[PDB]
């Protein structure tokens, strides 16, 4: 045994589901149309919407 | 392959519709996609995405800035994306005013280290460096997502409005009094090839000349004292290779009217800046001379 | 063999629409769950208030 | 302009008689005035200090492989090239890799400062010809 | 004695890391690499004078 | 400095012998000198014996003994006959 | 509505494996001699400039002026050749051993594996084999330029064990994750022509340069309006510490020396990384020529 004494200090990660209640409308989204973009190359173009 | 289809006029691509208009018109179904208009069609400036960690990105919100990548020898970050001011804290040919302030702005732990990366090597800058072009959008999330362009103008979506390309007022360099109608703007790395310091100048010229050799003469002749240097560190230490005492690329060409004096602030800090505002990228290899 | 590939390709694009209309609706409720949970605090906290 | 320096009237007058002349894709041409000027002057300043660059950077393996290859090859262009160069199995006395490609990088950036002057720039890159040669097609404006 | 207190350890020298690496290694980097097999989890510990 | 630029055969080993090399420039008193003089010399003629890439003991607890590389009978004669005469 | 492309037919009968294998090189490129529009299967890519007994700087000087193109598609009937054009981003294979990051300038170079190979066995006729040149990152590329040249430099010095120590340090070259090798230029201890008379003209002009300066700059002395003139003349009078036709005949051969080499003092960039698609097969780029 030496002097002095040693504390560990360890963290611990759990996968764990939790649950949410909100109110009746509690916030207000608001959203638009989607809009695609066209991102261009030679042998697959891409659109992002 | 008949005289009315050869003779027949071209068609407007923006009067047909898109692909996919007729493939959702053939079949006739509706979606709540939005999809008769696509945006970013009529856009000849070809872009880039770009990703790059928080420690960069300061001085680079408002659009319009130049971009360089560079080599590091180490693995994993190997490249990083460094903008044009902090490449000019390095550089000898700024003001230790202003480079007291632009250092005082970039404090990072990114910016340090892409510091230390400048000066570690035995390469010289334009042999390390490789540019880019100059940013449009940014994303200003936990990494930041810029959206750079080799070639073409510098717009918002939609063209709404142009962007403009900013330098600082140190960098700019101009070597006429008066401008033709049309003018390219360039990169120039000089090398002072002194015994105590090996740091570089950094400049853009905006000059009306296209010809590369008539631009290397007047080249030489503004930096005839930098190639005396490298003679003379030639002469006096035997047995080194210096090499490239000037380098010069194209940058793009402006319109030699809207260039102006405006004023980048981050963080209630004012930097006085060369603003041009309708330009176009063109990019080009490190050219040099000695 | 023409009336076969414009079919499929038609097909695909079409595929690739509903698909993306579908990602962009899950993707809504996905960002809606998100910025519920960004302004839900635990239960200890409110049930202590 | 080389030539011009230090050099008699009647040199120069028995020079041009020999350089006017070239008959590059058998159809002869001539130069016309070659007089002196201040941009000649400037091309012969840059001329003169790259190469006497590149006479520095010169290792000993670069200046010695002609002799090195004319001691034991034998060709009719070696002896063509070789009677053009002055008079005057060993080991070399030392070599490196890195030291020595650091050097052909710098000694092709002084030859790349002395081609520059000869070539002037590509504008024209053609495709096809006219079969009358009156006309071509072209790419690179 | 360092190489005495590397091999009382267990654990190897840094076996010189460039300065670049030293750069990148303080920029961030995943030295240690995977063991052969975990049947528990991922390890967690830590150390208090 | 000679075997600074040299090339090779490999660079890792080669770059531990000159490492072990440079550092024993020389020794202050009476004692230190044989141990640094004995070590300084294997590994010189470790590199030297690398560089002409001839073989070498490399056996652990057998260290390679010191001897001329590759010269004339009657130089490393000379050289016995002056180690006798200094002895 | 169809775009400008160049159709390609192919004499020999090909297999359902062989189209498989083509389908493979969708955005591979493809030198050709001359942009006609109906060519047949012999002018793609290298095979009508391999040779035996010429080498690599040949392949470059012709790969110099070489029309390369992009495919498009591959049919029972025909094959369909694209040709780029400056300022228009395209898609483009990664056939060379090395991968890419994006921004990086790219360079098209002659294949160093050369003949048959486990990788070069592609598309491979009965007198045809079908090669592609390499899509190098530009500073790999000059390298490669160097090293190469300075092995053939030691070409005449082979003997000496040192001199071999120095071409198997040259013969090995690193990059990131690549320790690829390339092959030794000595053959039948001798030198391929074009890379000899390549390394012939470096070595006449710089012959030619050491010798001819001082009787240039002390005629360029006596008209000294410029004092880097005197700094120059010192540097070859520290490093010491003719007739006017041969005067004549050693410039004009100095020129020629220089201008048989101007195809390895420089090169252009072909490509430039736009972004980089993942797995490092290919990558959106746009063609600079």
């Amino acid at each position: 045994h030496p002097g002095f004494a040693l504390t560990a200090v360890r963290t611990d990660t759990f996968e764990v589901d939790m649950l949410l209640y909100s109110g009746k409308s509690c916030t207000s989204v608001i959203i638009n149309n989607p809009i695609v973009t066209k991102e261009e190359r030679d042998i697959s173009t891409t659109y992002h919407v | 392959m008949d005289a009315r289809a050869v003779a027949k006029r071209p068609r407007d691509p923006a009067d047909e519709d898109n692909e996919l208009v007729t493939a959702l018109k053939a079949k006739r179904e509706v979606n709540t996609i939005s999809v008769r208009y696509l945006y970013h069609a009529d856009h000849q400036a070809l872009t880039a995405r770009f990703f790059v960690p928080e420690g960069l990105v300061e001085f680079e919100a408002q659009p319009g800035a130049l971009l360089i990548r560079m080599e590091t020898g180490c693995d994993s970050p190997r490249h990083l994306y460094i903008s044009l001011y902090l490449l000019g804290i390095r550089a000898s040919n700024v003001s230790a005013s202003t480079r007291c302030l632009l250092e005082s702005v970039y404090t990072a732990s990114a910016a340090r280290a892409a510091l230390q990366w400048l000066d570690l090597g035995p390469h010289l800058l334009h042999r390390r460096l490789e540019t880019l072009g100059c940013v449009k959008t940014v994303s200003l999330g936990i990494t930041s997502l810029l959206t750079c362009v080799m070639r073409g103008y510098l717009y918002n979506t939609l063209k709404t409005e142009v962007f403009a390309l900013m330098i600082p007022k140190d960098m700019y360099l101009t070597w006429e009094e008066t401008r033709g109608r049309l003018q390219y703007v360039y990169l120039i790395i000089v090398y002072d090839y002194d015994g105590p310091e090996t740091r570089p100048g950094i400049y853009v010229l905006t000059s009306s000349i296209a010809h590369w050799q008539t631009l290397v003469d007047v080249a030489r002749g503004k930096f005839a004292r930098e190639r005396c240097s490298f003679v003379n560190r030639r002469i006096t230490r035997p047995r080194q290779i210096p090499l490239c005492t000037g380098v010069i690329q194209k940058l793009g060409w402006c319109l030699a009217d809207d260039i102006h004096t405006s004023f980048l602030v981050h963080k209630e800090l004012k930097l006085s800046v060369v603003r041009l505002d309708n330009f176009s990228v063109e990019l080009g290899d490190f050219r040099e001379f000695v | 063999l023409d009336k076969i590939l414009n079919v499929e390709a038609m097909h695909t694009v079409l595929r690739a629409l509903k698909n993306t209309a579908d990602a962009m609706e899950r993707g809504l409720i996905h960002s809606f769950l998100q910025t519920l949970l960004r302004k839900a605090p635990p239960y200890f906290v409110v049930q202590t208030l | 302009g080389l030539f011009s320096l230090d050099r008699s009237y009647e040199e120069v007058k028995a020079a041009v008689q020999q350089l006017q002349t070239i008959t590059f894709r058998d159809a002869t041409f001539t130069i016309p005035d070659p007089v002196i000027d201040q941009h000649l002057l400037i091309d012969m300043k840059t001329a003169c200090l790259s190469m006497s660059m590149v006479a520095n950077l010169a290792s000993e393996l670069t200046m010695t492989y002609v002799r090195k290859l004319a001691l034991e090859d034998s060709s009719m262009l070696l002896v063509k090239c070789q009677e053009l160069l002055m008079r005057l199995p060993a080991r070399p006395q030392h070599v490196s890799p890195d030291d020595e490609i650091a050097r052909l990088s710098a000694l092709f950036v002084m030859l790349r400062q002395l081609d520059d002057l000869i070539r002037e720039q590509v504008v024209f890159t053609v495709c096809d010809v006219s079969p009358d040669n009156k006309s071509a097609t072209c790419i690179f404006k | 004695v360092d190489r005495w207190i590397r091999h009382a350890a267990g654990v190897e020298r840094p076996q010189l890391l460039d300065t670049e690496t030293i750069s990148m290694l303080t920029f961030g980097s995943m030295s240690e690499r995977n063991a052969a097999a975990t049947v528990h989890g991922q390890k967690a510990a830590c150390e208090l004078i | 400095r000679r075997g600074y630029t040299y090339p090779f055969g490999d660079r890792g080993k080669a770059r531990d012998h000159l490492a072990v090399l440079d550092r024993t420039e020389f020794d202050t008193d009476v004692r230190h000198d044989a141990e640094i003089v004995e070590r300084a010399l294997v590994s010189a003629v470790i590199l030297a014996k690398m560089s002409v890439r001839e073989t070498l003991v490399t056996a652990i607890g057998q260290t390679e003994p010191i001897a001329f590389v590759h010269l004339k009978d009657t130089e490393v004669q000379r050289i016995e006959e002056n180690l006798e005469g200094v002895r | 509505a169809m775009e400008a492309n160049i159709f390609c037919t192919f004499d020999h009968k090909l297999s359902i494996a062989d189209v498989g294998k083509l389908t493979k090189l969708v955005a591979a490129v493809v030198p050709i001699p001359q942009r006609l529009h109906l060519i047949k299967h012999y002018q793609l890519g290298l095979h009508q400039f391999v040779d035996h007994t010429r080498g690599y700087v040949r392949l470059r000087g012709l790969l110099r002026n070489m029309t390369l193109t992009l495919m498009r598609r591959v049919e029972g009937n025909q094959i369909l050749l694209h040709v780029p054009t400056h300022g228009l981003l395209y898609t483009v294979l990664n056939t060379g051993p090395v991968t890419w990051e994006k921004g990086d300038a790219l360079c098209v170079l002659p294949p160093l594996f050369h003949g048959p190979l486990a990788r070069e066995n592609l598309l491979t006729l009965g007198q045809w084999e079908l090669v592609l040149p390499w899509i190098v990152p530009m500073p790999l590329a000059l390298e490669i330029n160097q090293r190469l040249l300075i092995m053939g430099l030691f070409s005449l010095d082979r003997s000496y064990e040192e001199v071999k120590a120095a071409v198997q340090q040259l013969q090995t070259i690193t990059f990131r994750d690549a320790t690829f090798t390339i092959p030794d230029p000595v053959i039948d201890q001798h030198l391929l022509i074009d890379m000899k008379t390549a390394c012939l003209s470096m070595s006449m002009v710089a012959n030619l340069a050491s010798e001819l300066t001082m009787t240039y700059v002390r005629k360029l002395a006596l008209e000294d309006s410029s004092m880097l003139l005197v700094k120059c003349q010192e540097l070859l009078m520290r490093l010491d510490r003719v007739s006017p036709d041969d005067e004549i005949a050693r410039l004009s051969a100095l020129f020629v020396m220089l201008r048989q080499l101007d195809d390895l003092i420089r090169e252009q960039v072909v490509f430039t990384v736009c972004d980089v698609s993942p797995d490092n097969k290919s990558a959106t780029c746009i063609f600079k020529g």
